[PDB]
């Protein structure tokens, strides 16, 4: 009827991948991924930052 | 004799002569996009 729906360009099951690296990367790592580098360190260590 | 979408489109109807039941769905329709690197780079394009 001449309206039309595009789709997003990041798919619902890669916007879960980005979700997935944000996370692991906050779990991992800290704030630090932000920063550049994902820096690992020990999570009750991160806690204690 | 004939049905309705939601939004009041028609979107079935009876055939008159063979009481059976047709739904109708619109004529494809749609952008055609044309992908192209810069003119610069190649004068090839593809197209959705
Ligand atoms: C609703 C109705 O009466 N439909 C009839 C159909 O059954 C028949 O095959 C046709 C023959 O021309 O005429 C019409
Ligand atoms: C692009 O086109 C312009 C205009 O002809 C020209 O100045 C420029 O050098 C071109 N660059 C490349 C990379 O083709």
């Amino acid at each position: 009827n001449g309206l039309t729906v595009l789709p997003p360009l990041l798919t619902d099951e890669m916007i879960a991948q980005y979700t997935s690296a944000l996370l692991a990367g906050t779990i991992t790592s800290g704030w630090t991924f932000g920063a550049g580098a994902a820096l690992q360190i020990p999570f009750a260590m991160q806690m204690a930052y | 004799q004939f049905g309705r979408d939601i939004a009041d489109t028609t979107d079935a109807v009876r055939d008159p002569q063979t009481l059976e039941i047709l739904d109708i769905t619109p004529c494809s329709f749609g952008g055609v996009s044309v992908i192209t690197p810069g003119t610069n780079t190649s004068n090839e394009v593809a197209v959705l």
